[PDB]
């Protein structure tokens, strides 16, 4: 078997600036095989055969490697260019693909809108509690949110999505849900949740009573 | 008159000048300059019956010899007396020219043309004779002789009757534009590269002329191949000429299409037309992208074939990558225009293609062809679906045996080229005394002692007697010590050799005793036994040890993985070095490398240089191929270090290479050579080949074997060759011989053809597994289990065998080694029966040789059961790394199964040495031996199927507590074992079968029994049985005549069951009504179709009242078996069944008037009414009237007589003793109950209603009765 | 230009077996090799095994030995991929590939089929209302939300204030719950113009044909 092995997993960069991946192979082979994803997309190559581009890519992009060294640099980086990338091989059996690396923005880091809302009546006809809160359009990714019953700390019936790094201004919504029966919910008047930013040292709380 | 004993070169071919003024040793060959102010040239002397001679040059000058500036040169040496003009000298001299100007012209040198051909792309280019292309370097990794890719615009070899250039490792021009090249050939070209390779060119972009060219040789590179040029780009090309062995192993992922003459066809002017080539050409596809048009290929872009003929053979590894004869890939790339596809005419190969076309790779509703040919060859390639089979794709224009007069349509053969340069030897006389009788002596003492004064040589020869075997002609001789080949003579020169073996042109040695009588420090002599004549090996004893302290570091630190070494290789970075095995010596090369470059360079050159400057240039000739010296000595020695008895021949090769003759051979340069050789010689497979490049005209020898051969006349002589072959090798071989006295006697036979002998037969021409006989020399242990049985070479693998119950050591030796002598006993039995059955004078093809290969699953010990383990390759089995895989065998290796490639059998499901296995052996050997073997020289029924042949009509049965009609020639048991109880078939065959008449005998009473008691069941069931009884009792069968995709003809006809109605059931009342209505009972036999060459057998006692024979051609399978088994049992093999199966009468039938259409030639049908007719013409007009006379005859002959002496158990586990049926009616009156009660109650679900079923219990209850009743079934009234 | 079409998307229980199929168009289908990757969302993409379509050729990786065979209909010019032993791993969008000078992409890769493998009943989705605490009501703009939870199998889709806003709204990435798929999205509107005005989200989920809308509450 031969191994690829892209890094960083992950690389935020500002637009204009230059940007390279490092994937590492378990053996040598004469071409390397690149190959740009969007996310929840089929992929399309880019490069091939080591630095031989691919059509439709714009000049920035650029390849190089020798060995079990092998890498693929693009000069200035762009919205269109944030996409997943693997360097696959099929030059010798088996064809394998890269370990996976994807290009993101650096952008300013927002502070979110939170959120928080009450089981529904027709939540609470099916005897079930389920509040749920999301992080307004905030960067970077990294959030951290806690949960409450009554103003009682909660980290269970807790279930948490990202939103992907978004499109026009690239900046991540958020939410988090904490869901426990209506026992619970009609036991427990206040709900809390707050969110944890180094946009916002303080964290940003928001809650609802059950009597409002 | 006592002369002096002086150094004198006498066979003086040339003399060369070498300098280190640049740190580098040089050749001053002219313009050398006035005498250099510093002497630091040395004089390399080249004699073309002895090594190269050196010393340093002590005086030149510069005089006019006639007004003409000549270098005059001297050189001092220790006695070096010259006899120049007739006058002796002191020390040698010579004089070198100043200059020469046949580099302006192209005629003379491959030096002077490279150079010419490079100031200029465009010019005419001559050639004055046939020249050597070694004289280039080659470069590091330089592409090509010519960097130009506009170049030869008129090379031209016209002014001589034909020329051309032999030694070549590199394309010529590496591209050619508006260049016309024609009369150019070539001869022992060796081209390999990583990059697409082309023999002439890379390519030839706009028109350029390539005819009148015959290129032969060896041509592989690891990237692209075409048989000139790489791709045809809008060139004409035609009346070409390539025939070489060209093979892409490496598995390049790209889709490289290789050609006969271009890989790609993409001219549209362009054309390939009446053109020649023949290739040994194979490749692993891969990828349906990749086209081997076998003809050029991948025809695209309008690419026209002018009636080209190649005679070339395929051998592809994949089934799924697109490869045919003529045409790779008509399909192009752009549209599909009928056009773009380009065209084929008058094409015609006897390519015996493998996993791949027979014409064209795609085949489009536009074929664009016309005119088809093909020959009688091997089309068939392997589908590898679950089991794994081969068939041929049969959509080719076959042709008959006017191949011949196909080949006349070619226009022209070829041409005769003058031979390549001579320098002739010019092998003395005109001495104070010569003796005329002594001349031969002379020249046979002027091996035996050189740098010798001519007087004194002659001088020696007095000393010889009338009776001296020096009389008779003396090739070169050696010397060892205690038999071990001494080489060194640094060190055993003061040690006293125990005898110098005088070889003969007898082939046959002499034994002197040799003692140091006298030592000289410019050369060591020894004593000539009693004689008293004197000897020396020919060195000048010079100090080796200044060159061994500086060579052994840097030649030390070498690595089989190093990528400086694979930079070396001729091999990719991405190709795995598996295919060398050559890890484990590559170790062993370097523990040893200090002992091995002391056997190197101690007969390497002649050097009288007391200067150490000189040894330098030794020590720069190692270095600069230190890798290679390590890979070339690293594969001599894995491929030579056998003995002939206690002779190691590594050293016969490795050195001493003067004693085949051609001493003057540079032995260190033979290395060297063979390391940069390249990975595709050095392949293992590629060894035999590998003995062509460099082992023959090295050795000056023809062919391995040739030379082993002469190597047993001159090592133990009076022992067999096949003799030596036989002891040497550790694997254990067995030739177990017939008992017929004549094919013994034919055993005995050494002649090819009638031989046992397995040094022989791998020895043998047309045997692919030749190469097979370095790898099997050189096996380590006993880890390869072999055997040799008529007509056959077995092959196994120990570790296959090893299991659990089976200890990897002398335990599983033991059981495998003692199951090979009982399975040799197995097929040589049943090939000996086939003998006495094979009268026909097809004895002429009975000793035809095929391999049984192993599954390679080599087992643990561990391991419970039979290992499933893939064990491809780079596996610790001792049996993979040194056989098998150095004689690489790549195969489909089912997870289950056993398959043939009609050259070949191969185990999986089953193996080799196992007892069961030997049926699976009959059904390969019954699936390949067929089309001319068994059948009396005329093809298999033409719908007849190739596995319709064993299932019933030809196999050992699978067990003998199986019951179907079958000859158990395969199995011989005990009477005494406990499967005597339901034995149901032969105990012993070959002892009640002596001859086919025998045969015939046997069946006729055999299925004498048969039809009595078929007779006895209707009887019972026409006569006694319920309406509903009769409907389960009973099946009807049909014909169809189907479209089958094979032929576009629907005439073959299938035999289908179904049950008959309820209609159908009440018109039936009589025995005969049964034979009417085609009825057959359904007890064992189910409604489901029998698919055409399906697996359908002939139950031992199932009734069959059905002669559905079709008025078409063919049959079906279970009638055309089941009506076969009558015919056997009425008419003899050959006599009866052989016209039945082999489609024999298709001549009568073209007379008859019946034909089908096959493989697009018109051709004859035949029907088995047809056939019904020339077996029995007047004896009965229908076959309904033929089984109804076999009945009634049958009829009277079980009512006149019947043995009352039929006792049977047919009861439950307690015992019934005696039956003792005394007449057919009592036999009828207890079957009317036992088939009565079967029909009462009858499950006809679940399994086994039938072994259970009471019908078939007293059906083989009164047939064992018979069986063991009678010693034989001879005979029954 | 050459298209490939894979076979719709498709759910089957483990340890089952399922056939795929890639359609093809303006290309040799038999001429170009054929090639099999499976899409995991959690891992990277890895290649299965290629095709050769003309001679039905497969090669297999040693992950998938026996798993899964490749299969093709030159008449038909689709190719067949069969999978065995069907897992909860084996869940996967699949795509074919056409080999072009030793490479499989990016000519030419169908559009996906989303192989899936449960033992989970079709499903319909919980839907509550989604907003606000303590301050970010306030803003300018105030978003609410829908949830799709516990629900099986994916495909959904979603309208908002009875249709009558399709924008501002944003769609959250799916995650699955005890076996049950769950998703998100947003609707960001004025807060000026809530409670003030009203909103229902009129989801459409067509394998459980789900049609169920949640009031805003404050």
């Amino acid at each position: 078997e031969e191994v690829l092995t892209q890094s960083p997993a992950i690389m935020s960069a500002s637009p204009g600036e230059k940007v390279t991946m490092t994937c590492s192979a378990s053996s040598s082979v004469s071409y390397i095989h690149w190959y740009q994803q969007k996310s929840n997309t089929s992929p399309k190559l880019w490069i091939y055969a080591t630095s031989k581009l691919a059509s439709g890519v714009p000049g920035r992009f650029s390849g190089s490697g020798s060995g079990n060294s092998y890498s693929l640099t693009i000069s200035s980086m762009e919205a269109e260019d944030v996409a997943t990338y693997y360097c696959f091989q099929g030059s010798g059996y088996p064809f394998t693909f890269g370990s996976g690396t994807k290009l993101e923005i650096k952008r300013a880091d927002a502070a979110p809108t939170v959120s928080i809302f009450p089981p529904s009546s027709e939540q609470l006809t099916s005897g079930g509690a389920s509040v749920v809160c999301f992080l307004n359009n905030f960067y970077p990714k990294d959030i951290n949110v806690k949960w409450k019953i009554d103003g009682s700390e909660r980290q269970n019936g807790v279930l948490n999505s990202w939103t992907d790094q978004d499109s026009k201004d690239s900046t991540y919504s958020m939410s988090s849900t904490l869901t426990l029966t209506k026992d619970e919910y009609e036991r427990h008047n206040s709900y809390t949740c707050e969110a944890t930013h180094k946009t916002s040292t303080s964290p940003i709380v928001k809650s609802f009573n059950r009597n409002e | 008159t006592e002369p002096e004993k002086k150094l004198e070169l006498r066979n003086v071919s040339d003399i060369e000048l070498y300098s280190q003024t640049n740190g580098t040793y040089r050749q001053h060959v002219s313009l050398d300059g006035i005498p250099e102010n510093t002497d630091t040239y040395f004089v390399k002397v080249k004699s073309s019956a002895f090594k190269d001679v050196y010393i340093p040059v002590a005086s030149i000058t510069e005089e006019k010899r006639n007004g003409q500036s000549v270098y005059k040169i001297t050189a001092k040496a220790e006695k070096l007396q010259q006899e120049l003009e007739n006058k002796y000298v002191d020390n040698f001299t010579f004089y070198l020219d100043k200059k020469a100007k046949e580099e302006n012209t192209n005629f003379t040198s491959f030096s002077n043309l490279v150079k010419a051909i490079n100031q200029n792309p465009s010019g005419t280019y001559h050639l004055a004779a046939s020249l050597n292309a070694n004289e280039v370097e080659l470069g590091p990794d330089e592409r090509s002789y010519i960097k130009d890719t506009f170049t030869g615009r008129l090379i031209g070899e016209k002014d001589g009757k034909n020329y051309a250039i032999y030694n070549l490792k590199k394309p010529l021009f590496e591209n050619l534009s508006g260049a016309t090249v024609e009369k150019l050939s070539l001869k022992n070209v060796a081209i390999s590269g990583k990059n697409d390779i082309g023999s002439l060119a890379n390519e030839a972009t706009n028109g350029t002329k390539i005819k009148q060219v015959h290129v032969d040789g060896v041509l592989a590179g690891e990237r692209g191949v075409g048989g000139l040029l790489a791709k045809a780009d809008q060139s004409s090309i035609a009346e070409s000429s390539f025939k070489g062995r060209i093979v892409n192993t490496y598995e390049t992922t790209d889709a490289y299409n290789i050609g006969g003459l271009v890989g790609h066809l993409t001219g549209k002017n362009a054309s390939i037309a009446k053109s020649k080539a023949t290739v040994t050409i194979s490749s692993n596809t891969n990828r349906s992208d990749q086209t081997v048009g076998g003809l050029a290929g991948l025809v695209d872009q309008d690419a026209h074939i002018q009636n080209s003929y190649a005679e070339g053979d395929i051998n592809n590894v994949k089934h799924f990558g697109k490869v045919a004869g003529v045409a790779g890939y008509l399909w192009d790339r752009t549209s599909g225009e009928e056009k773009h596809a380009g065209e084929l005419t008058n094409v015609l190969s006897d390519v015996n293609v493998t996993n791949g076309n027979a014409i064209t790779g795609y085949h489009y509703t536009g074929m664009k062809v016309a005119n088809t040919f093909s020959s009688k060859a091997n089309r068939v390639f392997n589908v590898t679906l679950e089991k794994d089979e081969v068939v041929s794709k049969e959509s080719f224009e076959e042709r008959g045996t006017m191949l011949d007069a196909s080949q006349i349509v070619s226009k022209k053969a070829e041409i005769n080229p003058l031979t390549l340069p001579t320098v002739e030897p010019l092998s003395f006389s005109k001495i104070a005394h010569y003796q005329a009788n002594r001349a031969l002596v002379y020249k046979n003492i002027e091996k035996l002692l050189p740098f010798y004064n001519k007087s004194t040589i002659v001088k020696y020869g007095n000393l010889v007697k009338e009776n001296s075997l020096l009389y008779q002609k003396e090739l070169l001789s050696a010397v060892m010590m205690k038999d071990d080949q001494v080489i060194t003579d640094i060190v055993s020169n003061k040690q006293t050799a125990n005898k110098l073996l005088l070889h003969y042109n007898d082939h046959s040695s002499e034994k002197f005793d040799l003692k140091y009588q006298t030592d000289f420090a410019n050369l060591a002599e020894y004593n000539l036994g009693n004689t008293g004549l004197l000897y020396t090996p020919n060195q000048f004893l010079y100090d080796r040890d200044s060159i061994v302290k500086e060579v052994l570091p840097e030649l030390q630190k070498l690595d089989y993985q190093s990528d400086a070494i694979r930079k070396t290789l001729g091999i990719s970075p991405e190709v795995k070095l598996t295919e060398l095995y050559l890890e484990d010596q590559f170790s062993k090369t370097k523990q040893n490398l200090g002992d091995s470059l002391k056997k190197l360079l101690s007969a390497d050159a002649g050097l009288a240089s007391d200067n150490s400057v000189t040894r330098g240039y030794l020590v720069d000739k190692i270095k600069n191929n230190k890798e290679a010296l390590l890979l070339g000595l690293t594969y001599l020695e894995r491929w030579y270090n056998f003995n002939y008895g206690q002779v190691n021949v590594k050293d016969l090769v490795m050195y001493h290479p003067d004693f085949f003759g051609k001493g003057n051979t540079s032995p260190l340069d033979t290395l060297i050579e063979l390391g940069k050789s390249g990975f595709n010689n050095l392949l293992a497979k590629n060894n035999v080949d590998t003995y062509g490049i460099s082992l023959a005209s090295q050795h000056g020898a023809t062919d391995l074997f040739s030379t082993l051969e002469h190597y047993r006349k001159v090592f133990l002589p009076n022992t067999s060759n096949n003799d030596w072959f036989k002891s040497e090798t550790k694997a254990y071989i067995v030739e177990e011989k017939s008992t017929i006295e004549e094919v013994k006697t034919k055993q005995g036979l050494a002649g090819t053809k009638y031989s046992i002998g397995v040094y022989d037969r791998i020895t043998s021409a047309t045997w692919k597994y030749r190469n097979m006989v370095l790898p099997l020399l050189t096996l380590p242990e006993r880890s390869v289990f072999v055997i040799s049985t008529m007509s056959s070479l077995g092959f196994g693998a120990y570790d296959r065998y090893r299991s659990s119950d089976h200890k990897a050591g002398k335990a599983l030796n033991d059981f495998v080694e003692e199951n090979a002598r009982e399975t040799a006993k197995r097929q040589r039995d049943h090939y000996d029966y086939w003998y006495r059955i094979l009268d026909e004078q097809s004895r002429e093809k009975l000793y035809r040789t095929i391999l049984l290969y192993d599954a390679y699953k080599f087992g643990d010990d561990t391991t419970s059961g039979k290992a499933t383990a893939e064990a491809k390759f780079d596996s610790s089995n001792p049996a993979m790394k040194n056989f098998f895989g150095p004689v690489g065998n790549k195969v489909v290796h089912n997870q289950h199964g056993a398959y043939a490639t009609g050259d070949g059998v191969y185990y999986m499901s089953y193996r080799m040495l196992d007892k069961d296995g030997a049926i699976t052996y009959t059904h390969e050997m019954t699936h390949d031996s067929d089309q001319d073997i068994y059948l009396g020289g005329y093809g298999r029924r033409n719908g007849l199927g190739p596995e319709f042949f064993a299932k019933g009509l030809l196999q050992a049965p699978d067990q003998p507590s199986d019951a179907t009609i079958t000859i158990n020639s395969i199995l011989k048991h005990s009477k005494s074992d406990s499967t005597e109880g339901s034995r149901l078939q032969v105990l012993d065959p070959t002892e009640r079968f002596q001859n086919a008449a025998d045969l015939q005998n046997y069946v006729h009473n055999m299925f004498d029994l048969i039809y009595m008691m078929e007779y006895l069941e209707g009887q019972s069931i026409v006569n006694k049985l319920s309406v509903y009884q009769k409907m389960a009792a009973l099946r009807k069968i049909e014909n169809k005549y189907v479209k089958d995709p094979a032929d576009g003809n629907e005439v073959y006809a299938t035999n289908v069951v179904k049950e008959l109605t309820e209609a159908e059931a009440r018109n039936l009342n009589s025995f005969e009504s049964l034979i009417d209505h085609n009825i057959l009972s359904a007890r064992e036999y189910q409604s489901g179709d029998y698919e055409r060459n399906g697996y359908y057998t002939i139950k031992l006692f199932a009734p069959i009242y059905s002669a559905l024979s079709s008025e078409k051609g063919t049959p079906g399978d279970l009638m055309g078996r089941r009506i076969a088994y009558e015919l056997l049992a009425a008419k003899g093999f050959k006599d009866g069944m052989v016209p039945y199966i082999s489609n024999q009468y298709e001549e009568d039938a073209k007379q008859q008037g019946q034909t089908i259409n096959l493989y697009g030639k018109e051709r004859g049908l035949v029907t088995d009414e047809l056939v019904l007719k020339k077996v029995f013409d007047g004896k009965y007009k229908t076959w309904a009237e033929f089984k109804t006379a076999m009945y009634q005859e049958r009829v009277d002959q079980f009512g006149n007589l019947k043995q009352v002496t039929f006792k049977d158990p047919t009861k439950p586990w307690p015992s019934y003793g005696t039956k003792t049926i005394n007449n057919v009616d009592e036999l009828q009156a207890l079957m009317d109950q036992a088939v009565l009660k079967d029909a009462e109650g009858p499950r006809w679900s679940n399994y086994d209603p039938e072994i259970d079923s009471a019908v078939h219990k007293l059906k083989r209850a009164i047939f064992k009765a018979y069986l063991d009743q009678t010693n034989d079934f001879r005979s029954s009234i | 230009e050459v298209q490939l079409q894979q076979s719709g998307p498709e759910l089957e229980k483990p340890g089952a077996s399922m056939k795929i199929s890639c359609k093809a168009s303006g290309y040799s289908f038999t001429g170009y090799n054929m090639n099999w990757v499976k899409q995991s969302n959690g891992k990277s993409l890895e290649w299965i095994g290629s095709i050769d379509p003309y001679t039905g050729g497969s090669n297999y990786n040693q992950k998938f030995m026996g798993k899964a065979t490749l299969t093709v209909d030159k008449s038909s010019s689709t190719a067949y991929m069969q999978l065995k032993s069907l897992t909860s791993e084996d869940s996967a969008v699949y795509y074919c590939a056409t080999v072009v000078g030793r490479v499989y992409a990016m000519d030419y890769w169908g559009q996906g089929t989303s192989v899936t493998v449960s033992s989970a009943k079709t499903t319909p989705p919980s839907v509550y209302p989604l907003a606000p605490g303590s301050a970010a009501q306030t803003n300018s703009m105030v978003t609410l939300g829908c949830l799709v939870k516990g629900y099986f199998p994916e495909p959904v889709t979603v309208t908002w204030n009875s249709g009558s806003l399709s924008s501002g709204v944003h769609t959250f990435p799916a995650v699955l719950q005890s076996d049950l798929y769950t998703l998100s999205s947003s609707v960001t509107v004025p807060s000026s113009t809530w409670p003030s005005e009203t909103v229902t989200c009129n989801v459409a989920h067509p394998a459980s044909s789900t049609k169920v809308d949640k009031k805003i509450v404050p």
